[PDB]
């Protein structure tokens, strides 16, 4: 019962507006019982600020891992659309 | 700035992690950010698990004698 295994993840993208939009689009749908893992994200300036609080190691690996996957997504679409 | 992670745990352990356009970099930074962090936690898995004696076992065991 308690969420204390924590994560903070920290991403510095180019512009306020990139993180900001990042945010928006990041919408974690987890597989992970909301009592075991819990994510909370948003955004100052242009870092995109990610904690993450769980019951243990095992959940954090599972749920972790997959966000940032959606992260890379979400870097290399900019990358394509910054670029023309 | 590079992209950083930072880690806490009730057994008293901190863990910081630290690592072509600008955000191909970032996305490949990201992509070993991640390999540092399943790295990290799964050796934390395996310690927990070799802290272990066998007891699963057992402590089923005792479960089911309980019931005959």
């Amino acid at each position: 019962k308690s969420l204390d295994h924590t994560l903070e993840l920290k991403i510095p993208f180019e512009t306020e507006r990139q993180a900001t939009i990042a945010t928006k689009v990041l919408s974690p749908d987890p597989i992970l019982k909301p009592q075991d893992f819990q994510v909370d994200y948003s955004s100052e300036k242009n870092v995109m600020l990610v904690q993450f609080r769980s019951i243990d190691d095992r959940v954090l690996r599972v749920g972790v891992s997959s966000i940032i996957d959606s992260i890379k997504t979400i870097v290399e679409a900019m990358d394509v659309l910054s670029h023309h | 700035k590079l992209p950083v992670a930072q880690y806490s745990a009730p057994d008293g352990v901190e863990k910081s992690f630290a690592p072509l356009t600008y955000l191909g970099q970032l996305r490949t930074q990201l992509t070993g950010l991640q390999d540092d962090i399943n790295e990290f936690l799964t050796g934390r898995m395996e310690l927990a698990k070799n802290k272990k004696k066998a007891g699963a076992d057992e402590k089923r065991i005792q479960e089911e004698i309980n019931q005959l």
